[PDB]
């Protein structure tokens, strides 16, 4: 805070900070456009709704306004976090504690402003040319911004599909590689060579509707496959392969669609693309996928949310997800049961404390 | 980060009225005259005294259109979204001062002027300053004292100097006859904001002190001057027409010239 | 005061009426997406 | 896209005179007896064979370019090529009633592609059945001095083999005929759907 | 119901609508042509079949008419569904309730009429140049319309072999 002054006044006071241009291309270029960026955020941001979350303030979360729901609400806040690496949350307060309305701003359209001691001032909801300049220089502070971990830039999170950026264009290349090539390819099954008594010559359009019509009938086709094809003097016929025939980019597509599976963290056992076997049996892939890049996530947005919320109230609270009747953590949830289940040597209200029971 | 040139941004905007208008046009009503009634006699007929004869002026709501051609270091759709506002907020402040009648709003410069004291509603009044290149040599301030006592005291109740910067120099280049700046008197004091107790808006499309030109305003702007307007900008993010350059459009609407005539008073630097 | 007053207008822009009577009607049409379309006739029927 | 020329040469742009010099001036037998209406119908011939083998024109004549559908979306790449000056895009319909256009086209001149290329994306459409027509007037110059003086010589050099071996009988040089075209032929590498 | 007269409109009532032309020679190419295309739907409609039913109704299913039985009307049913995506059965009526004939229709030569509320009023069993002109006009609607889902269409099914075509 003492050093907040200094980073302040460079980037510009009062003026709004934009970060990166091109976060709305990819969008479009990578989670419109291909389906491993689409599938992995999906993945991501309908399982954080998924989970409950333990305290009033949650009858705000379960409806937060008309025609976005609770799990709604989530998966446009996480959808935003993944997509740009920025949530947003606008609070409209008619009444002065609890504010019964949430939006979530997207992150394409908004900026912040440094404003004077470095911690934001402003922040700009900028759509058309039309700006709305939002305050934070009160007690509520009207909008959450959850960071993604940024270490070079003060004000952003980095968005992890910036950094599967090239692995997104190798795979939307790639594909469309395979689909250009289904729709600019001339391959003949062969060619009727007619050269001539000379190296050049044409033959007339009475010999080429002949030509045509014996071809046409008794050659191409399934049912005619393998007429024995009597060539007279001149004509020859030198049938065309086509020498790569499958697999065009198949393996650098199949390891660019892990590589943009791995920086959203999704294990390639979820997502449905192919490769060799990490994970085994889906209880680990899963009870892996809701450990690494979902619940650290959904600790990180809650924890966010257990502290703006808690500025309209007067006693803060507590926010955190449930790690409990989260199906997905069953085989540790079985490990530790058995496993204090079995300890018969201490007693029976010494093990209700330990799985987390009220005692009898 | 791409940087720019830092053009002025007082516009007028703030201190005339703002009236969000969703039609063609916006018809201010004003009546022209008074009442006109008169002390009755005991014996006399005492019929028809007088009625104003109202008078509407049209806010036509032109539109503001600037079209660039676009032709990953620094993200053009935001930068450009932030160049083409601020020229929209500094194109439509010419002409909310000095704006002719085709296309365009016609400001408040463009309205007829006649010398007050002989003061008619059509018209906007002005007060001379004295020799026809600058303030009075004898006795300089004098123009810019009775410019503001010669309005009328409902309207300056919250009214405002509109002045470029130049010319606020040349104000602020007035001194007595030891030379000590009457206007924020030491050369450490700065824009002091509160000539004659009234705010000062800094315009940078007045024009500047000449032969005649009228290059100090004074008004309450609220009753004055109406801007009529619609307040979203038009993004076409337009994907056709030339594969080679975007070619943004990006259009706001716009309208405005006086509603009150009463309320500006303008300073002829002449005699 | 003739300022002050301004007209009403039609809730909707209406139109002159015509006709909608098109032999679409009595004909038969097919729901098709081509660039042409053949019937298939016969124009004469087998000798017997 | 018939594309006939409206007129031909008039035969007296042609540098008959300079080509009885090409053929023996300088050394020789004399000046010689040569039929000269033969020698301008070589030089046709000559000309005709370097105008379809390089797609050039060489003495700026009037061309009628009436073809019915554009091949792109406003490209049009015009297939005589040193052109200058569209004369009119007038626009036939299936009657013909013969409706010229005035604007929303601007010729973009060029040696390579000579195109049509209309303002923004469209390009006037195609009345049904009413072929679209384009007038152009395409060549390097209206007189004989103003060609590149290397085609000009390509031209002499095959409208003397022309003239000196009448059937085609049997006979390498640095810069022969062909070496002269091959600067001036069209290189093309599409054979695709655009 | 408050949209479905705008939708009748366009395609015109009182008039047959018939959908797919080439859904007739699917069936020669694709279900009496190729064995996998065989063997699917007869695994399909012999399995359907054999599954028992919780309901009196079911003594109509039982013995839905001459020659046809329980089993071998849900072959015939589902056999229509897989291959055209519409199933069709007529109910005779001589006595007032649960009439005790049902007869499968053949979907290819079945055609709907939208009527006015955009909700059928007629079906056309037309073999031949003749037709029959079903009535929907009424309460007991005596054929059910057993729709494959599709999202273009507003009257047919989908008929699985069309996506595998």
């Amino acid at each position: 805070s003492v050093t907040g002054r200094i980073v302040a006044m460079a980037s510009g006071a009062g003026r709004p900070v934009w970060g990166p241009r091109d976060t709305v291309s990819l969008m479009r270029t990578g989670f419109a456009g291909n389906p491993v960026g689409f599938r992995s955020v999906k993945l991501i941001a309908e399982a954080t709704a998924a989970v409950p979350l333990i305290c009033p303030v949650l009858d705000l979360l379960r409806r937060p306004n008309a025609g976005q729901g609770r799990a709604e609400l989530f998966e446009a806040l996480i959808g935003q976090i993944l997509l740009s690496g920025n949530g947003y949350l606008e609070a409209v307060c008619p009444e002065p504690g609890v504010p019964r309305e949430l939006h979530v701003l997207r992150s394409d359209r908004m900026a912040v402003v440094p404003g004077a001691d470095g911690w934001p001032v402003g922040y700009d909801y900028t759509v058309g040319g039309r700006k709305h300049r939002f305050d934070m220089t009160g007690h509520p502070d009207p909008i959450c911004h959850i960071k993604s971990f940024h270490p070079t830039d003060d004000h952003y999170g980095l968005s992890p599909m910036q950094a599967a950026a090239v692995a997104l264009d190798v795979h939307n290349a790639a594909s469309a590689w395979s689909k250009a090539l289904l729709d600019n390819a001339a391959r003949p099954s062969g060619a009727i060579i007619y050269k001539g008594a000379d190296g050049q010559g044409v033959l007339a359009p009475e010999q080429y509707e002949r030509l045509i019509f014996e071809m046409e009938t008794h050659h191409q086709g399934a049912r005619n496959a393998g007429r024995p094809m009597l060539l007279e003097g001149g004509l020859d016929w030198k049938p065309m392969g086509f020498s790569p025939s499958d697999m065009e980019f198949h393996e650098t597509k199949a390891a660019a669609a892990r590589e943009i599976a791995l920086a959203f963290g999704v294990p390639p056992m979820l997502i449905g693309i192919p490769g060799d076997a990490t994970y085994a049996n889906y209880a680990e892939a899963n009870r892996a996928f809701y450990r690494l890049t979902v619940l650290p996530l959904l600790t990180r947005v809650s924890a966010a949310l257990a502290w703006w919320l808690s500025g309209y109230l007067g006693a803060q609270i507590e926010l955190k997800p449930d790690l409990d009747q989260v199906p997905a953590l069953a085989v540790e949830r079985d490990q530790l049961w058995a496993r204090i289940g079995a300890a018969g040597f201490l007693s029976n209200s010494e093990k209700r404390v330990l799985l987390g029971l009220p005692p009898t | 980060t791409i940087r720019g040139v830092l053009r002025s941004t007082a516009s007028l905007r703030q201190i005339a009225s703002v009236v969000n208008v969703e039609a063609t046009s916006f018809d201010v009503l004003v009546d022209k005259t008074d009442m006109g009634s008169g002390w009755a006699s005991e014996t006399a007929a005492l019929s028809e005294t007088a009625t104003p004869q109202i008078d509407r002026i049209t806010i036509p709501l032109h539109e503001l259109a600037a079209m660039p051609k676009a032709s990953s270091a620094f993200d053009i759709e935001t930068w450009l979204a932030n160049r083409i506002a601020d020229k929209f907020a500094r194109a439509e402040a010419a002409a909310f001062i000095s704006g002719d009648g085709v296309d365009k709003p016609t400001g408040f410069l463009t309205k007829t002027k006649v010398a007050n004291g002989a003061w008619a509603w059509g018209s906007l009044g002005y007060v001379a300053t004295g020799a026809a290149g600058d303030f009075a040599a004898v006795n300089a301030s004098d123009a810019v004292v009775d410019l503001v006592y010669a309005l009328g005291a409902e309207y300056r109740a919250n009214a405002s100097f509109v002045m470029n910067s130049k010319t606020a120099g040349a104000v602020r280049k007035m001194k007595d006859a030891d030379g000590r700046f009457l206007w924020a008197d030491s050369l450490a004091a700065g824009e002091p904001a509160r000539l004659m107790g009234y705010p000062v808006l800094i315009a940078e499309d007045m024009p500047d002190i000449a032969a005649n030109a009228y290059a100090i305003a004074f008004g309450d702007f609220g009753n004055g001057y109406t801007i009529a307007e619609r307040p979203d900008l038009r993004v076409l993010r337009d994907p056709f027409s030339a594969k080679p350059h975007v070619l943004f459009y990006a259009s706001k609407r716009v309208g405005g010239d006086v509603s009150d005539f009463a309320a500006i008073k303008l300073l002829k630097f002449a005699a | 005061g003739g300022y002050l007053v301004d007209p009403q207008t039609s809730e909707t822009i209406r139109g002159v009426l015509r006709s909608t009577a098109s032999l679409r009607q009595i004909a038969s049409v097919v729901n098709v997406e081509a660039t042409s379309f053949d019937v298939l006739v016969d124009k004469t029927d087998m000798g017997s | 896209m018939m594309l006939n020329e409206v007129t031909a040469v008039p035969g007296t742009a042609l540098p008959v005179a300079e080509f009885r010099d090409h053929l023996r001036l300088g050394t020789g037998f004399a000046d010689l007896g040569a039929e000269d209406a033969a020698l301008l119908s070589y030089l046709r011939a000559a000309i005709a064979a370097i105008e379809g083998r390089t797609a050039k024109a060489l003495i700026s004549r009037g061309f009628r370019l009436a073809l019915t559908a554009w091949r792109w979306g406003d490209m049009q790449t015009l297939p005589i090529a040193p052109v200058a000056t569209v004369t009119a895009l007038r626009l036939v319909d299936a009657a013909g009633v013969e409706t010229p256009v005035a604007a929303g086209w601007r010729l973009v001149p060029d040696m390579a592609r000579p195109r049509i290329e209309a303002l923004g994306a469209m390009l006037p459409m195609i009345p049904t059945g009413g072929r679209v027509e384009i007038d152009f007037t395409a060549g390097f110059g209206a007189s004989w001095s103003a060609l590149p003086v290397d085609l000009a010589q390509a031209v002499f050099l095959l409208a003397a083999q022309y003239y000196e071996l009448r059937h085609d009988g049997a006979a390498a040089m640095p810069f022969g005929v062909m070496a002269l075209i091959e600067r001036w032929r069209t290189v093309r590498v599409l054979g695709g759907r655009p």
